[PDB]
């Protein structure tokens, strides 16, 4: 159920525009996914229901900006 | 000019050193987590192989 | 002052690029070591499954 959180953040805000190369997908996806998913376990709770509110914009913007900028 | 150049060089050196230390700590933590996940995956694969 | 500021900016940019390249090389080496350890653990688990 992590397709909505990872697909509704990089393909909506602007996190996937900085890493459009094919070689950066493994390091950016593994580092951002493992660092963002391991540093915050509450974000998975957003996949337990609907979303599209303050938790989706705050968790997606902070997790996408911190995970995409700290990789 | 000397104060701004020394402050910019010291801030750039401190930021590059802190970013390198944070990247080394993140790489070491990622390597240790990958080793623990590989050991847990090997133990789970051995237990599943024994049960199978 | 102009040569010191330009040399300090070029040295800071070169130090940041070298530190980022060294961090990327260290992360790639750690990922390769983790992949080799995971492959060795998978081979040991397969050999233990065949022996079992």
């Amino acid at each position: 159920v992590a397709q909505q959180s990872l697909v509704l953040f990089a393909a909506e805000r602007g996190y996937l525009a900085d890493v459009e190369l094919s070689k950066i997908g493994s390091f950016e996806a593994a580092l951002l996914a493992y660092v963002d998913r391991d540093h915050a376990p509450l974000m998975q709770e957003i996949n337990q229901t609907g979303g599209y509110n303050d938790e989706i914009e705050g968790k997606l913007k902070g997790i996408l900006d911190s995970f995409k900028a700290t990789q | 000019l000397d104060l701004a150049k020394a402050s910019a060089t010291d801030q750039l050196k401190k930021a590059k050193a802190e970013a390198q230390v944070i990247i080394e700590q993140a790489n070491k933590r990622r390597s240790q987590i990958l080793d623990e996940a590989k050991a847990e995956a090997e133990q789970e694969r051995t237990k599943i192989v024994a049960q199978a």
